[PDB]
């Protein structure tokens, strides 16, 4: 459909048929200016280096595929220089340049709501104890849905459309573009131990096709766009 | 298009340009090379002003390096005595590119070049060792080297009387001495000499193919002007042409394979990779597997 | 004038030298030029000209099979397609370029590499790419996650079937040499590294080998220094028709 | 910088002042 | 792609899914002007009697099919009004307008390197003789590539994209257009005796599909444009 | 003597008794210019997180210590921010401040030509051999001096003052500060694989006292000024 | 700053200064070099007008003075008799400053110095006596010195036809003759040579250490062009390099010990003072001793 | 022009010559130049710098303790510390200076020699101190009457705990030579005698090993002339690499 | 007093000209 | 002037030269030259005849 190159830093995502990108809430990402800071520290701001696109461990898609989640930024906690940087400040502020390619043929029937979920508080079904770190912070290679139809949160992926989200339908989309800016009640707050965002792809349709069965990879490509870093410690 | 260009181009600041509904990056192979410039997408640059070198990858830069066209280690003897096409004290040889793979490559990188031939004839005396004979000094012979055109006939001997040089052009210069500098302009009757030539020379079917009749430069007959000496020497002329005045036309592949052949293009590559027939590059183990690794 | 020394470099033959000679020809008027097309002023036209590399340098891909690499529908993520040494000089890939055979006859290169991949698959033959570059100064990376952080661009084939990375110039120095030891820091340009994104997603009246062509072209900041000999032809005995043009 | 003093113009210095050049003939031979 | 029509004389050729035409050189064909003219016969300039399309002899395309090449204007010397002109005329000028059509389907996979080469001195591998008559000048059949990978003259097919050239990759493009103009030292040469441009159309990527094997015809139409003949003579 | 005060980051590093600092050769640190810039990839310039101060391992000052040398950046190979950034970077371009505190009481003497040596080429003694990484690279904990009179490289200390040097004469100076920009002759150049600054901090007068002995330890803290960074490639 | 001087300083009247409050010659050490003119204090100048040579010390004219960094006599015969590695009539001289130690330590005066290379290569021939030949004359060989950057193939034997020079920078130039004044350029890819390299030449850790990969300018590859005398003559070629259009940065302590290595800077000194790794200057016989005095 | 006669000073490579030589690499554009830090467009700049003698030129001196010179609390007035040869070719105190290694390569040096002494010691460790530098003509100096008639200069320790002399040019020609006979009128410069002023007075606390680091470094009017070959360096054979950088 | 006839700015006389230098890069390195 | 190289095309007769020579007659007047007919000054007016 629509051609779109996401170049930032040495990384650059050019995709032949995408739709038009998902700017979140109407919101660019941005720097913090100096009237919404709270942290005197001056910013860390490594741009090019924590812009990069981070393709991340692509899932397999299947006809039984649940759905999968990455949280942001535990899913770049350990990749590369924003890793290195999230790391080694307490406090940051990133927004997310999300683009997920689902690369399947013409003849493949399914689609994918790749939805951003701000503050994933994810529940546990038939237990009234909370998710420990094994259960939220996987990490790099992310958490699947055991039950994605109530989005693992109590919800409703009905309406999981109310956040910054796109379609992976095969039929015309083989790449959804999502551009989450920083996004929290504060304006930096600690990377490591909270989920700003946390980036859902669901197979609502799953994958389908009498066609020779391919692995389709949900390759997961997450840009950390504008990124700021204050509290410069050990690394953590 | 009115490009007159000196130095390398500098690139500019290049931002977050995610934009829909144009992109650099994913170009068309299909009509030719493509326009994905640094600052256009895949990078995020930064302006960095550049002043390289380009003066010294020009093509008349890269094509008037004067190397090696015609080695002749001709035996400079009583030939009479004893010699049989043995370069009677004299060689005639015919002006071609093709003879040395290096200026031959340099030149066969393009299809059309008009140039003028800065030839310089360094000549090396040598002893000859066949006979014995001692050092006894290396004399300073006077050699003729008469650039003859097509259709002149060229000398039989080395007194052949066609040395006389009333038309012909011939330098005569000794070896104690600086080298022949001399310059053959662009003796071709079309606009370019045609390097490749995808013809045959005479209008008969069985006509030596590749020849460009208007290549055929001529024949440098190189002699030596004084009498045969009683101890024998082996006269080596290296003539070296430097095409000087470059206007070159159609780049082309360059010849990977060795050179086989003078007067065509035929090939044969090495017996494994490199540069061989059936792998012009060097295979590695695999596809994935990497060669040349720090570890 | 008249008093005259004669300096140290003098009676040299400098092959490289400009300095006018006798013209043989006299009065010799030249062939009125003519607008041949295709001039080439500067070699840096044609090395800002795609070329494919032999990606499959291997003993099995004999002939035809070298420029293209067989990629086909594997059942792991992650995975690595081909690593491309960015060596110009090490006989690899690029040699047979013409960004990289002309810059074998330069000692001295610099400039921003355009790596331009096409794919050779079909119209329903989809699935997004990845063409990670890294800077040198590590090993050639083998997973995508170590691959990634450097210079990467993520291709979906699509409509135009081509991605052109660009190759930025990262050097301490101002000019990449050819120093015949790609494990050197004015040596080694980097490796590019090709993954599977989302995996080569292909029907089944499909063929599962799919291709990709690359080339490597040049930009317009690309620049060949000191000229060498370039070490792809070898004459070790003379060709046919020597002692013949001799006569 | 030029040392011509023969009377023909092609045994002049080599002319290493060609600056200009149109990449387009080769990268881009399109329209 | 892009719709793409060439009306030279009464044929006329109409591609629905070829890329931008390849305008060699950057130089349209053109006559012989005042100038450049070495010939003082007035040139016949048997424009659309010679500029038409001239659809050669289809080559088969299959798995093993190593390269096709043409020499120009020897694959048009004995072909049409073009064809008489050449063998009544001694000296000649005519860019080319080649157009070849690959129709292959949208499951094939391949690719054509259509590449157009000034004045291929062919060799031949394994002996130092030239390359006679008989396997230079095929002809309106051509004559297949041995060794296309050498470019059949010790060069190399890699950096053949130095010539005018397109690919005919079956993804989205069926057809490509070089448009050569007149290119040789002498403004005016013999055809029958020289062959001034050498299409070579090469399987770099060999046809590929699952799919019903079909022969893919790899339909080459030449319009010789901008023609000039001087010398009238005899047949030759 | 006389107060300075060096805030960089959120390090800060205040002296009572220092001299003048020793920006070197004239040259302020700077990033690089438009001009000088060789790399077209954008610098990560990591401010603020690679500018802060590293206090490095203070080395013992004894009656027998011949002298200690560390080479910049590998003594910030793999510290910090800054080393993060030396690890996930191909180029880099960085200055240095250097600040060595020698707290000793005022009833010591010595002295310690604290030396920044541009490209130390070390030697070896009695063995032709080059030195390896281990005699090069030692790091964090630097090197210490077999032969500090010959400057460990066949040159000479007495020498070393056309250098950016300073004195920590304990006299009236404790605090020694030399503000080194960056130096090489390429504009960005591999910080694992090369040193463009060595500074050496060797007793050229050693301690001294009939006081208590008590380890005078040499704190050194140098901070990576003015940090440019191109080329973002894996944790090398 | 902003000094142009092109003589040396004048020096003022100085008087008695005896001032409170501020004091010149009482400087810090421990920031640098003092400004305590002669004016200042510790002496009551006059007024003298300096007009010494400053041109003759210049960092320019201190280093375009031509010595030698290479001097190769090798023998020059029918090499193919019996040779092993015995300079076949050619030697491949990899160009480094750092073979004789006078320009070495003028150059290694220096970390980095952007300069052109003007080279100038003296061949003097000398008839070898252990075969017992005559003297037989000192005969006028060209002998061909071929400039290789790093990356094109050395040559192998003396007729190896890597001689053609196609593209490679090469002179013919005879022995009786003024020698080859040929001037190498700023071969550097970085801005200046780094005459040292606190870092490895690879990105493996085995590489070797201190030797620039920017500074390799490649290999001086000179040979002899005519073919072989039945009497054999040693052909010692030395190569005198001229630091020119010198730019240098950063001076440094001069090498005050021997040289060892030309790779490396390993020391070891003389086996007592002077020069020696203990004692640099050579020891007095005391402290208040004083050595060389009128009596 | 054409009528040429050769010099006697023809085809001679003086080895500093400055005539323009030919250009190997033809059309070689050169590195960029970046503004590197340290560029040194004159020696006299490396000259004017600080640079330790080596004071004690004792054989008990090994090493490290060669630079520094270990004064203590005598028990006699008018006592001398040390003399310095101010000979920078008699391989003397100097010679391994950066105003002494560049003038040894020149025969010719001129200017004011700079004398800067250093004190190191503890901040309690007091005393008057006198660098007496007498022009040449008698002996070298032992007691201080007889040698503070010349230029000398009293130094407290005190808290900037640095003097520096100024040596005074003094001199019948414009421009000592270095002709290695420290004896002679064209080669002498004089003697730098230090002596007790008023005693090192330390604290019990405080080591009696209190040290003094001196420096000379060239004045502004200083300038060296013809320039020879350092005598420092001697290649007696061939350095490792040689024979092997031929290979 | 150059005899400069070469095409090439490098392959110029030695310029003992540059007679502007600056010693406070090393002897006063300081504020 | 006072620094020349010699170039590698020196000391060659290049029969072809047109490089002036030393007048071996010195001050000498040639004779007038009169207006002889048939004056050829190009061969291209020898051949332009039948």
């Amino acid at each position: 459909d629509r051609v779109l190159q996401l170049k930032l830093g040495n990384s650059a995502i050019v995709t032949q048929e995408a739709a038009n990108y998902c700017c979140a809430y109407g919101e660019w990402p941005n720097y913090l200016p100096d009237h919404e800071a709270v942290a005197i520290d001056k910013p860390t701001q490594p741009e090019t280096a924590t812009d990069r696109f981070y393709t991340l461990r692509s899932v397999k898609w299947e006809a039984t595929s649940t759905g999968w989640w990455w949280k942001l930024p535990d899913a770049l906690n350990n990749i590369g220089m924003f890793g290195q940087n999230v790391q080694h400040h307490y406090l940051y502020r990133s927004g997310f340049l999300i683009h997920v390619q689902c690369n399947a043929t013409k003849f493949h029937q399914g689609a994918l709501l790749v939805v951003a979920i701000p503050e994933h508080q994810r529940g546990a079904h038939n237990t009234t104890t909370s998710p420990g770190f094994d259960d939220i912070m996987k990490g790099e290679a992310g958490g699947t849905f055991n039950h994605p139809y109530v989005l693992d949160d109590g919800t409703s992926l009905a309406c999981a459309t109310i956040f910054p989200h796109q379609w992976i339908n095969l039929r015309t989309n083989n790449s959804a573009t999502i551009v989450l800016p920083w996004m929290n009640a504060a304006p930096m707050d600690f990377p490591l131990r909270h989920n700003q965002w946390t980036l859902a792809i669901i197979p609502v349709v799953p994958l389908g096709t009498r066609t020779m069965s391919s692995m389709v990879p949900i390759t997961v490509s997450i840009a950390p766009m504008c990124c700021e870093f204050n509290g410069l410690r050990h690394a953590i | 298009i009115e490009s007159i260009i000196k130095t390398a181009t500098d690139t500019v600041k290049s931002e977050i340009n995610a934009e829909l509904g144009v992109v650099p990056s994913l170009n068309a192979v299909e009509t030719g090379a493509t326009s994905n410039t640094e600052p256009e997408e895949a990078i995020q640059t930064r302006t960095v002003i550049n002043q390289h070198g380009v003066s010294e990858t020009l093509v008349e830069n890269f094509l008037s390096r004067a190397a090696l066209v015609s080695k002749r280690s001709f035996e400079y003897k009583d030939h009479t005595s004893s010699t049989a096409q043995t370069d009677k004290n004299f060689f005639k040889w015919t002006i071609n590119t093709r003879s040395f793979v290096q200026l031959r490559r340099k030149l066969e990188l393009f299809t059309y070049l008009r140039f003028d031939a800065e030839i310089t004839i360094l000549t090396t005396v040598a002893v000859n060792g066949s006979n014995n004979n001692t050092y006894v000094g290396l004399p300073d012979l006077t050699l003729q080297a008469m650039f003859v055109p097509t259709g002149a006939l060229t000398p039989e001997k080395q007194d052949s009387f066609h040395w006389q040089s009333g038309s012909n052009a011939s330098v005569f210069f000794k070896i104690s001495d600086p080298p022949a500098r001399m310059t053959i302009p662009f003796m071709c009757i079309n606009s370019a000499y045609s390097v490749f030539y995808d013809g045959f020379a005479g209008f008969e079917k069985t006509g030596l193919y590749g020849i460009n009749p208007a290549d055929t430069i001529g024949n440098l007959c190189v002699r030596i002007v004084n009498e045969h000496q009683p101890v024998g020497f082996t006269v080596t002329v290296r003539v070296y042409m430097k095409p000087k005045h470059i206007k070159a036309w159609a780049p082309r592949p360059p010849r990977t394979l060795p050179y086989m052949s003078i007067a065509n293009a035929n090939y044969k590559g090495k017996e494994r990779a490199p540069n061989a027939l059936n792998a012009i590059i060097g295979n590695r183990d695999s596809v994935k597997t990497m060669p040349h690794n720090i570890v | 004038g008249v008093p005259t020394y004669l300096l140290p470099g003098s009676g040299q033959f400098l092959t490289t030298d400009d300095h006018s000679s006798a013209p043989v020809l006299p009065c010799f008027n030249p062939t009125p030029e003519m607008h041949i097309p295709g001039q080439v002023r500067n070699m840096l036209e044609v090395v800002q000209v795609e070329s494919m590399m032999e990606i499959n340098n291997t003993e099995s891909a004999v002939g035809m099979e070298r420029l293209k690499v067989d990629i086909s529908a594997l059942t792991d993520v992650d995975q690595l397609l081909f690593n491309i040494p960015l060596d110009i000089q090490l006989d690899g890939p690029l040699r047979n370029t013409l960004v990289g055979n002309i810059s074998r006859y330069y000692t001295h290169w610099s400039g921003s590499l355009e790596m331009t991949f096409m794919f050779c698959g079909s119209f329903m033959a989809t699935g997004k790419l990845i063409l990670c570059y890294t800077p040198p100064g590590g090993s050639c990376p083998t997973t995508r996650e170590t691959a990634m952080l450097g210079t990467h661009i993520v291709w979906d084939f699509g409509l135009q079937s081509s991605i052109t990375l660009i190759i930025p110039w990262i050097s301490g120095s101002h000019y990449r040499m050819f120093n015949n030891d790609a494990k050197s820091t004015n040596a080694n340009v980097g490796y590019v590294t090709c993954f599977m994104q989302t995996n080569l997603i292909v029907p089944s009246e499909s063929s599962d080998t799919c291709s990709l062509i690359g080339f490597i072209a040049a930009k317009d900041d690309f620049s060949l220094r000191l000229m060498r000999d370039s070490p792809d032809i070898g004459q070790i005995d003379h060709l046919h028709g020597a002692e013949a043009a001799y006569q | 910088n030029q040392i011509n003093f023969y009377k023909d113009s092609y045994a002049a210095s080599a002319s290493k002042q060609d600056f200009s050049q149109d990449p387009s003939k080769f990268t881009e031979p399109v329209v």
